[PDB]
């Protein structure tokens, strides 16, 4: 139950470029039922070879 | 004059920082939706037949 507003500070954190968060981290968070579903966790990706693409952040307009 | 084990807690707490949400506005984007392209106005007609 806490898993979720982690998630999000963490990405409110990237896009307004705070903390130390590089602006590229990405926050993903598999959400867990109980279906075979692919496995839960919240992973945290800063690694150099990754693809990322930008996209306008509603409710912050941000990039 | 050793230490011993003591009673087993009765409760944990487990302390975090936290902020909150703000309200939705959801300010999609500066110049929004895609402009339509469009008449330049009067034109006039640039070519006229001969004669």
């Amino acid at each position: 139950d806490l898993a979720p507003g982690i998630a999000d500070s963490l990405r409110h954190f990237k896009v307004l470029r705070e903390k130390r968060i590089p602006p590229w981290m990405e926050v993903v968070l598999i959400p867990m039922t109980g279906k075979p579903s692919l496995y839960p966790g919240l992973f945290l990706f800063t690694t150099p070879c990754r693809l990322v693409r930008p996209v306008q952040n509603l409710a912050l307009g941000k990039e | 004059g050793g230490l011993t084990c003591a009673s087993a807690p009765q409760g944990t707490l487990r302390i975090l920082e936290g902020p909150q949400q703000s309200l939705s506005g959801s300010p999609l984007q500066p110049i929004p939706a895609s402009p339509p392209p469009q008449i330049p106005p009067g034109l006039r007609p640039r070519f006229c037949a001969f004669g």
